[PDB]
RNA sequence: CCCGAAAACAGGCGGCCACCGAGGGCCCGGGAAGAAGACCC
RNA sequence: CUGGGGAUAACAGAGUCGUCUCGGGCGAGAGCCCAUAUCGACCCCGAGGCUUGCUACCUCGCUGUCGGCUCUUCCCAUCCUGGCCCUGCAGCAGGGGCCAAGGGUGGGGGUGUUCACCCAUUAAAGGGGAACGUGAGCUGGGUUUAGACCGUCGUGAGACAGGUCGGAUGCUAUCUACCGGAGGUGUUGGCCGCCUGAGGGGAAGGCUCCCCCAGUACGAGAGGAACAGGGAGCCGCGGCCUCUGG
RNA sequence: GUUACUCCAAAGGGUGUCCCUGGCCUUAGACAGCGG
């Protein structure tokens, strides 16, 4: 398939309506959430996004299954509530190449719209685990279309990724 | 010395000139099947553009065999040549011809196929494959 | 005619210096060209005036470019290049210098002016090199 | 900046005199004489009540370093006319023993591998080599001087083209003035 | 692709015309022998000779056949002494000393020639220039000489030359020169038999020749051989640069060019014509004359291989400037048979 | 065939698994490239 | 190694004339040079 | 056939780079075990415009031609030649990388072919750019103008981004450019001769084999090196006519 | 670098140098040496 420099900027409008969409196509992505799934932990490792962002299913689904991968080798089921936030739900088209004679692009794929500062993906952990879930944290950032950034959130609503990362 | 009990090759002063280019055909002087040979490469030779390989005495050619005994037709052999017509020079200045253009099929390594040659060869050539001067009654 | 001595001056702001005074009329005379300095890293500084010897043109090689090897020269195409040379006014201004190595008999025991605008002190940073090296390593007698 | 006034101080030792005129520094002891140029923009040399001083008056991290460096020199010249420099060198062959000789300003090794044409090293000005059994001394007062000749020595006998794993034969540095050599 | 190497040389360019016809020595080699550099004479022609091998290589110390040729060389008259200092960019003259007794035939060549200039005023000139070598002013001492082609029959206008002398010493060469200075220098007092030498001629003329003997390139096939053009080449370039580059292979000027030969083995020096051999006298000379020339009666080299230039022409020589290191001993080869037989 | 003597001056390496080049003993990352994967010279076959 | 005083700082040196005349060219017998010119004797 | 059109296609140029070619980040892992000697998934970031397409800015009586022959020059993204580094580098060799474009990179068979395939040699028989360099330089085999045959489609006249046979290649150089040859002026009086040598050009040289080192080091064997030192040739360059041939 | 625009290459890395912050150490800390 093709590039993702074509697919992640955000200023086509809005292309999700089903009703009207002729030939769209189904979701490759069908696991949202991971782990343990009530086990109350502690502390909230999530990404968020630098700038607005259009992530492909592809890559959603290649950092799904990299992440668990480490999360259950490292760490184990019984801990990691590992979560994916967003739905793709814009249709990505492309023109059946004539040339531009009746060019109306034919759906291809899928996408998430993100916004400024929007979270993507959570992993809830416990006090021992929080190095992993930074690994699982840089090895996503390395697989998506343009930069991201990491928080680290405490019950309450609280930031405290300093203090945090200082005692390590 | 490595191995001088038994050598094949040797070494003349006179380098003739080369005289025979590739498609010459040439006139088989031992007791070999084959009869004619047409030259298809001269070996260790470069050239240049549109520049054909050519051989003189003493110089070891790649070779067809155009007429002979079946199991020979058709095979690429090696072969030195022994004898032409044209001119070269010696040290004391005089030039040497001969009456036709021969050659004797040999090996890659220099061991010839065959026991005896028919007529004259070159000193040139009994001096740069030595075991040809044995096999052949008459040198000059 | 201002004599003027090359030694531990930078040679850009000589060479606009003396540009203007040929200009404005003077007659000029630099000695110890081999002497003047050039600011920065030796390996851009070579490889700059290399490519420069290295510049011809390639149907006739006897219409130039003839960029110099020689220090007097090198410091004569600076000035030059300081210049109107497309002009009548120009030509008659270049016609107004020269440059010499060293200091030759007529000139010894005479006042050599110097350019205060012009000296090394005051740099601060030490990456310098010389005329002379430059000549050298491009392959001048002198 | 880190300070304003770093300042660096060497005393001078029993019978040594050190000179300071124009970043030439000249240092005189029981053995020959030592000059060396230690320039650079804003530093200072000079003498004091016996002491070297070095002197700078709002440094960056930069020119801290090339103070000490400065004052690593100097110490070096001051230790080398006191006393002196010495290193030691190693031979070791499997087959073909070399011979090392030094005949002029040159070292020369012979049937090194098995070679007919021996290989030469060159010996700088005040360096004296002496050779020891399997074993050759490189002594003097310039510690550069000294450890270029024992490299030039070292180098001499290098090899390129084939295993150095089974391929071992050489000269090889085992001490450098007073510390050895440990993998 | 197919490649190749180009169609000649751009080492000789551009070729034209020499300037003169005497050829001019632009280098001059390193020779600790405080000696004149070189000589000069006139083409004779070309015989063999069979010698035993002197030189390295196998075929040392076999008899081989070596062709030769001969140069006449009549002895040289020294008439000045010439001094030169370091000039800004180079040496430049300072002062010339002439002779005062000169052969008439000298006013052919030089056609203002002073008319007192006697020996005192001589002696007096020679001392100045001493003094001024003494002082430590000069940088080279050369000699002006002239040919006499009037001993044998060939002409009455002669040559004029400059040579260098060898060493270091500014005032062991002018000792020599003030030796050397108003007399005759022969062959032998300068050249060793069995040295290597540099020769200088301007090559014979063929005017203006095309590009397939000019620079080797290819004859056209032969449907261009019926068009019109099997002897010219194809083009004389690409579109961009919409130029006509130097480089492109044309007509013109082939031959009378100046060129340096390197290393020729001086072989043997004669006397009025003859050779010695073991016990006999030989007249080298053959049967008949030397053809396009006569016969040779003064002085001569033995030049081994050939030299460039017509037969009545001026050649110039000197010691090798690039020799090998395994060289031929200095010493005459050990000769067998020389050619008298008819050279036509 | 063993000499320690030459071992300690022919074995104190590093090298970059990214580029190649040959880094000194104590170091941390690559005098080029900047990569921080150095390993010690092979002193004995491996494979 | 080849070209190279038109190298615009457009050079250095020895000698001749000049401040009728040094010197050059054509013409003549030729060729080792040569499309005309040029070169050489 | 006429009148017109770059308001509008074929082609060279210009733009762009989906596609293409060349790379990189992380690391699933494979490699007795060992992420990175070698190989590197899935995702993500780029360079080039020599592959094809997209567009319609320039040109409709500029030249419209493919391939081959001839001739010159440029780049490196290096096949050989010089020098180095790592190795799952004993030696002989291999694999992967760095510097380096000074020189070399050829001869043949079928086909119009470029390309690709094959043969014998070879140190190797690298590839690209210059209006897919080069028809006021040659050729004209191919490219379905006018004649003709076969197949297929079509009532038919006819057609075929199908095959086959045949089928016009013009030019007295105006300006510039280059190769060589001459005549003037200037260089502050004119003339003869000898020199200096700023600056420009050069590949004037490049490569292979043989002997010896040595049946040695290395190595269980089998195999099998190097420095120095001696000889010969091939390609390229410049000259000459004694010998040999025309 | 010496580019307002017409007409300027990233993901990812380097603490190379100049600066703002926050925790753990510091009358003996990070090694550097003699020893258990
Ligand atoms: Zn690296």
């Amino acid at each position: 398939l093709r590039p993702a420099k074509i697919d992640r900027d955000v200023d086509k409008p809005a292309y999700t309506r089903r009703e009207y969409i002729r030939g769209a196509p189904g979701p490759k992505i069908t696991i949202f959430d991971m782990g343990n799934l009530s086990a109350e932990f502690e502390y909230e490792v999530s990404l968020h996004a630098e700038q607005a962002m259009q992530i492909r299913q592809n890559a959603l689904e290649a950092i799904r299954i990299q992440v668990n991968r480490y999360l259950q080798k490292n760490v184990g089921r019984s801990n990691y509530h590992f979560k994916i936030r967003v739905y793709p739900f814009q249709v990505l088209r492309e023109n059946p190449m004539n040339g531009m004679r009746r060019p109306f692009g034919k759906p291809i794929g899928l996408a998430a719209r993100v916004r400024k500062d929007q979270k993507i993906l959570t992993v809830w952990v416990n006090g021992q685990h929080l190095k992993f879930a930074l690994g699982a944290m840089h090895r996503a950032k390395m697989k998506l279309p343009y930069s991201a950034y990491y928080r680290i959130y405490d019950k309450e609503g609280n930031d405290v990724t300093t203090k945090v990362l200082s005692t390590m | 010395a490595k191995k001088g009990a038994g050598a094949t090759r040797g070494i003349s002063p006179v380098r003739p000139t080369r005289a025979l280019p590739i498609g010459a055909y040439l006139k088989v002087a031992d007791n070999s099947g084959a009869k004619v040979i047409q030259i298809i490469g001269v070996v260790g030779y470069k050239g240049t553009r549109r520049r054909l390989a050519a051989a003189g005495v003493g110089d070891m050619v790649v070779a067809t065999v155009k007429k002979g005994r079946p199991d020979m037709r058709h095979q690429v052999v090696r072969a030195v040549v022994v004898r032409q017509r044209k001119e070269y020079r010696r040290l004391d200045g005089m030039r040497v011809k001969f009456e036709d253009n021969a050659a004797a099929i040999v090996t890659p390594e220099g061991v010839p196929r065959g026991t005896e040659i028919r007529g004259a060869i070159a000193r040139e050539a009994a001096e740069r494959w030595v075991r040809l001067g044995s096999i052949a009654s008459i040198v000059l | 005619m201002r004599i003027i001595n090359a030694e531990g001056l930078i040679l850009g702001r000589l060479a606009s210096k003396v540009a203007k005074m040929l200009l404005e009329g003077e007659e000029v005379v630099i000695v110890n060209a081999e002497k003047a300095i050039i600011t920065g890293n030796r390996e851009d500084i070579f490889a700059k005036y290399k490519q420069r010897t290295e510049l011809r043109t390639r149907t006739n090689p006897r219409r130039g470019p003839f960029y110099p090897k020689r220090s007097d020269e090198i410091v004569r195409r600076t000035v030059r290049g300081m210049l109107p040379w497309k002009t009548d006014r120009g030509r008659k201004a270049f016609k107004r210098l020269k440059v010499y190595v060293g200091v030759p008999k007529e000139f010894e025991g005479k006042e050599f002016e110097t350019i205060s605008e012009a000296h090394m002190s005051r740099l601060a940073t030490p990456k310098y090199v010389t005329v002379g090296e430059v000549a050298k390593f491009l392959g001048g007698k002198f | 900046p880190v300070d304003a006034w770093i300042r660096e101080e060497i005393e001078i030792p029993e019978g040594v005199e050190v000179t300071v005129e124009g970043n030439t520094v000249k240092v005189k002891g029981p053995k020959g004489e030592l000059q060396r140029e230690l320039k650079y923009p804003g530093v200072q040399i000079f003498t004091e009540d016996g002491k070297v001083v070095i002197y700078k008056e709002f440094p960056r991290k930069k020119d801290v370093a090339i103070v000490r460096t400065f004052k690593a020199h100097i110490n070096n010249m001051i230790k080398g006319v006191t006393e002196g420099f010495k290193y030691r060198l190693k031979v070791v062959y499997s087959h073909f023993p070399m011979t090392v000789k030094v005949q002029g300003d040159e070292v020369v090794i012979e049937n090194f591998l098995g070679e007919k044409n021996p290989r030469r090293a060159k010996i700088l000005p005040g360096v004296t080599v002496k050779v020891k059994g399997s074993e050759i001394e490189v002594e003097g007062i310039d510690k550069e001087a000294v450890g270029q000749t024992a490299a030039n020595i070292e180098q001499a006998t290098r090899i390129t083209k084939w295993d150095r794993r089974v391929f071992q034969d050489g000269i090889y540095i085992v001490e450098k003035a007073g510390k050895p050599i440990k993998f | 692709k197919i490649h190749r190497p180009r169609r000649g040389s751009l080492a000789y360019s551009p070729r034209k015309r020499a300037k003169s016809i005497v050829p001019r020595i632009r280098s001059w080699p390193k020779d600790s022998e405080v000696r004149m550099l070189g000589f000069a004479g006139y083409k004779a022609g070309m015989t063999h000779i069979l010698m035993i091998d002197d030189s390295p290589g196998l075929t040392k110390g076999k008899e081989i056949f070596v062709p030769v040729t001969i140069v006449e060389v009549p002895p040289l008259f020294v008439y000045g002494i010439r001094a030169y200092k370091q000039g800004y960019l180079g040496l430049e003259t300072a002062t010339e000393v002439w002779f005062h007794d000169l052969h008439k035939n000298v006013a052919r060549r030089i056609k203002t020639l002073p008319k007192n200039y006697n020996e005192e005023a001589f002696q007096a000139k020679l001392g100045q220039l001493e003094d001024l070598v003494n002082d430590g002013e000069i940088a080279d001492v050369r000699l002006l000489v002239h040919t006499q082609p009037w001993l044998i029959g060939l002409k009455k206008k002669p040559e004029v030359m400059e040579y260098a002398i060898g060493g270091d010493d500014v005032k062991a060469k002018f000792d020599y020169a003030k030796e050397k200075i108003g007399k005759e220098l022969r062959a032998g007092e300068v050249l060793h038999e069995g040295e290597l030498l540099d020769v200088i001629a301007v090559t014979k003329g063929k005017g203006t020749q095309g590009p397939v003997k000019r620079w080797g390139v290819k004859v056209q096939f032969h449907k261009a051989q019926r068009a019109g053009k099997g002897r010219h080449i194809g083009n004389l370039g690409p579109w961009h640069p919409a130029r006509v580059m130097w480089t492109v292979p044309q007509a013109g000027q082939m031959g009378f060019h100046h060129r340096t030969e390197f290393n020729k083995r001086l072989i043997a020096i004669g006397e009025n014509g003859k050779l010695v051999l073991d016990g006999n006298e030989i007249e080298i000379t053959p049967k008949g004359g030397f053809p396009h020339y006569g016969i040779v009666r003064s002085d001569f080299l033995m030049i081994e291989g050939t030299i460039p230039g017509s037969f009545k022409r001026i050649i110039r020589v000197r010691p090798a400037i690039r020799p090998p290191k395994k060289k031929p001993p200095v010493e005459r080869p050990q000769i067998t048979y020389v050619s008298r037989e008819s050279k036509q | 065939a063993r000499f320690p003597e030459a071992e300690a001056r022919i074995f104190r390496k590093l090298v970059c698994m990214r580029c190649g080049a040959t880094n000194p003993w104590g170091a941390k990352k690559c005098r080029k490239c900047g990569y921080k994967g150095l390993r010690p010279k092979a002193r004995e076959p491996r494979g």
